[PDB]
């Protein structure tokens, strides 16, 4: 159903530097003690990066370009953002292929969805269970299925610095969804924090979708709270 | 092309073949479509499914106004047309060369690995020659060909038993041969390997 909340506040867009990061294994080769160079989609060093800090009257989750290829992150203790739509128009008759995980398993599946305008886990705040999910409705001429293997994922709420860092990069690149994925503990509050990662992939996804927009999944505290989980959002360059 | 773009860079097999018996109905096929008209062109291995009512401005549209007019083609058959009207049903065979775990063998019996120099090893794309011998080296499981300075293949993780070894060439080198005089003697010319003895 598409259950939008009333009040929905605009992002500031308080922009970060990717200080040393974005930097992933660019293909299936060991290489041992070299300096190599590498002509493909990476972050690049300092590039502005568009905070979204998640508090109880802001909630950050707009229709972002996707633009030839995505850095992404998320300072989380909760595991709040997990959810990635990648669509044309956002809406019934495009293409969109949806990346989620319900705190047991990976679920990547895309199909034409009708999207609706404000995605949510309906989750309670000092529980911290998932109950229900309403992102989809209807699920119309789909092309793809794909369930991965299973684990673990805590959901309820903290309150302090942030103990995780996923650290994802999404590249269409001929109809093959790359993602890739790191992490790392980190000691923070808002700012992404400087300093450098490795990535590693996961997923060569068969999907030959037009990727032209995005958004993010976030996983709302049930007349609604969110708590402190910020995510970040880069842009790659060849 | 327009809708369904091969690229220039990666690159499989494509096969047609003729379906005169059994598409091409006496009465007609209506079934088939293909866009003609969409805004831009296609990125290679991706298409539009979605029947987006076209207008070449850019509007929303509802047919049959003023340059409001449908995507798809009705793409017909007939058995009595020629052959460059025939179907014909196109299935295209894109590979990967990223190497990653394989899945298609085309079957060889696979032998036993042995540490003997100069075995000519298949591995699953590999047609090399060399010297198998078990190394240390890390290999993170999402990467299984090791390089070390250059374009030959330094370290192979072995796809049955996940066993980490480096390749060492045929010790190949120059020979080269001590003579005194032929006048004086044409005794024994003696070699140079320029190898380990
Ligand atoms: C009221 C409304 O706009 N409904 C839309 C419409 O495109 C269609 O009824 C359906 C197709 O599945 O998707 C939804
Ligand atoms: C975006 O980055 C450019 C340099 O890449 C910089 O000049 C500009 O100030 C940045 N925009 C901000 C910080 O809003
Ligand atoms: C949701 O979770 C169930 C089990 O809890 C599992 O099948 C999978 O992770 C998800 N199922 C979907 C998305 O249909
Ligand atoms: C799904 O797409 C096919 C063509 O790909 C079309 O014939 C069919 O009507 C579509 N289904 C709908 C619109 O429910
Ligand atoms: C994807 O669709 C949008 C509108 O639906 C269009 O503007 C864009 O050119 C399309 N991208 C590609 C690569 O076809
Ligand atoms: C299959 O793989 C396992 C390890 O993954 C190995 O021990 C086993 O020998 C392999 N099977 C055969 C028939 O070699």
């Amino acid at each position: 159903r598409c259950t939008t909340f009333d009040d929905v506040q605009a992002p500031n867009y308080t922009q970060h530097t990717s200080s040393m990061r974005g930097v992933y294994y660019p293909d299936e080769i060991f290489r041992s003690d070299t300096l190599y160079l590498t002509q493909d989609l990476f972050l690049p060093f300092y590039s502005n990066v568009t905070g979204f800090h998640t508090i109880n009257h802001t909630f950050d989750n707009p229709v972002i370009p996707f633009k030839d290829g995505i850095y992404f992150a998320a300072t989380e203790k909760s595991n709040v953002v997990r959810g990635w739509v990648f669509g044309s128009t956002m809406n019934n008759k495009s293409q969109s292929v949806i990346i989620i995980n319900n705190s047991t398993n990976v679920v990547i599946r895309a199909c034409n969805f009708e999207l609706c305008d404000n995605p949510f886990f309906a989750v309670s705040k000092p529980m911290g269970t998932q109950t229900h999910t309403m992102i989809f409705d209807n699920a119309f001429n789909c092309t793809f299925e794909y369930i991965s293997d299973a684990f673990s994922l805590d959901v309820s709420e903290k309150s302090g610095n942030f103990k995780h860092l996923r650290e994802f990069v999404f590249k269409n690149k001929d109809g093959f969804l790359y993602v890739y994925k790191g992490y790392q503990p980190i000691d923070v509050v808002r700012d992404l924090p400087s300093g450098f990662n490795t990535l590693k992939p996961i997923f060569k996804l068969p999907l030959g979708i037009n990727i032209t927009n995005f958004r993010a999944i976030l996983t709302a505290f049930s007349t609604w709270g969110t708590s402190a989980a910020a995510y970040f959002v880069g842009y790659l360059k060849p | 092309d327009y809708n369904y773009k091969l690229p220039d860079d990666f690159m499989g097999c494509v096969l047609a073949w003729n379906t005169r018996n059994i598409d091409a109905t006496s009465t007609g096929n209506y079934n088939y479509k293909y866009r003609y008209l969409r805004h831009g062109k296609l990125r290679p291995f991706e298409r539009d499914i979605s029947n987006v009512p076209f207008s070449p401005d850019g509007k929303p549209c509802t047919p049959p106004a003023l340059n409001c007019y449908w995507p798809l083609n009705d793409y017909g058959f007939y058995t009595t047309t020629g052959i460059g009207y025939q179907p014909y049903r196109v299935v295209v065979l894109s590979f990967e060369l990223l190497n990653a775990p394989a899945t298609v063998c085309g079957p060889k019996l696979s032998t036993d690995l042995i540490k003997n120099q100069c075995v000519n090893f298949n591995f699953n794309g590999l047609t090399g020659t060399g010297v198998l011998t078990p190394s240390s080296k890390r290999f993170q499981p999402f990467q299984q060909f090791g390089r070390d300075v250059s374009d030959f293949t330094d370290s192979v993780r072995d796809p049955k038993t996940s066993e980490i070894l480096d390749i060492s060439p045929c010790s190949f080198g120059g020979v080269s041969v001590i003579t005194p005089g032929t006048n004086a003697s044409s005794e024994v010319a003696v070699l140079y390997q320029d190898v380990n003895c």
